[PDB]
């Protein structure tokens, strides 16, 4: 049998090294059901598992979806790709539906830490914004609201408790911005939140240790980059 | 030259 | 509706779906035709990706499992028998597909030579993770297979054909690894990439392409095997 | 020496 707690986290560490994410998410959503609060590690495993798997739908549907608007332009030729590109968004809605699941069910504790608060609610929304990027309805807005909310509150806890390096902070405030720019359509309010981020997590550089630096720079170097697609530098 | 976000 | 599925199959691939392009392409084959040169490129893409994978995962787990003493539960035997299982079933369709509708009396060589390459490589899979009794008789329906398409090769084919070369190829690395007849695996390699050669002055551009490819394998599994 | 082809 053994589908004990420490079991399907030792197998979703397995599934990891064996880039099986599919069974990962599995196991880490198994792991989550069973009550316990993830640890650090633990957490991250969950987010990997679930990035991955939604990661590789997204990228199917985006290629499915170009496809579609070359089919439906003004003088282009002769419903599978649009059949298809269903079945790939369904599947793919939900695998969010599931993350969404697992966060309010279990995960989103007001009770929790601050680091792991931030983490769970940059989760939320990050797929209330994955559910938006594919959302065409009436239902876009209550999403893209979801989303908003999901990251406000998560930037909130993160700019009193953590300082402008932390990589929560900075990973939060990285798809917060790529949320403004891409799902709200507000790039002048995403090309600000990137510049201040960078900015300030820059000006206190100076303070942090082998293993921090690494981590912080790392995103730091995502923000720029995303700067200098958006402005263009 | 796709937008950065989550690792 | 078939026209829809292999319209399908192509869309899965063009999205890296081919979990989804295996199962369109396995539901095209069940509606019984021919299936053309493209389309059975399409079949074995889409499968060869889906136990690639597997395999892939399989391997990276019992490697785990077997430096045991630096730990080892029963996770790592459950989920690589987990992974296992979910292979097998895979190569289980695969020739059933094979043996249901796509190995036939008589097709062109190509096609017919295709299919046992086919299903020599599924049983080989299956050979790759089986551990009991089983073994024998899987890695005896596998040479079978691979002889059975041998022959129509060395028949029908010249030493330069693509489908020849990737079978033979196949079938050494069925001797080396599977087998265990390094001595038999070696020949065959070596006997194909020679007969190849000398034959490479009369192909075309797209022929010499395609045939160079493979010999440039069967040219690194010498190397691999031979220790030079 | 590394993985053979196939």
């Amino acid at each position: 049998p053994h589908m004990e707690r420490a079991s399907l986290i030792q197998k979703a560490k397995l599934a990891e090294q064996a880039e099986r994410y599919e069974d990962m998410a599995a196991f880490m959503k198994g792991a989550v059901e069973k009550g316990e609060e993830l640890s650090c590690e633990e957490r991250n495993l969950l987010s990997v598992a679930y990035k991955n798997v939604v990661g590789g739908q997204r990228a199917a549907w985006r290629v499915l979806s170009s496809i579609e608007q070359k089919s439906n332009e003004e003088g282009s030729a002769a419903p599978e790709v649009r059949e298809y590109r269903e079945k790939v968004e369904t599947e793919l809605q939900g695998v969010c539906d599931t993350v969404l699941g697992l966060l309010d069910s279990h995960l989103i504790k007001e009770a929790g830490d601050a680091e792991s608060r931030v983490f769970y609610l940059k989760m939320k929304g990050d797929y209330y914004r994955y559910l938006a990027e594919v959302a065409t309805g009436d239902d876009k807005k209550r999403i893209i609201d979801s989303a908003r909310s999901a990251y406000q509150e998560a930037m909130d806890i993160s700019k009193k408790e953590m300082p402008p390096t932390n990589p929560i902070r900075l990973g939060l405030a990285l798809n917060f911005s790529v949320f403004h720019y891409e799902i709200a359509n507000s790039p002048e309010e995403a090309i600000s939140l990137a510049k201040t981020t960078f900015d300030e997590a820059m000006a206190d550089l100076h303070t942090l240790s082998e293993d921090s630096y690494k981590d912080s720079t790392l995103i730091m170097q995502l923000l720029r980059d995303n700067l200098t697609l958006w402005t263009g530098s | 030259l796709r937008r950065n976000s989550g690792c």
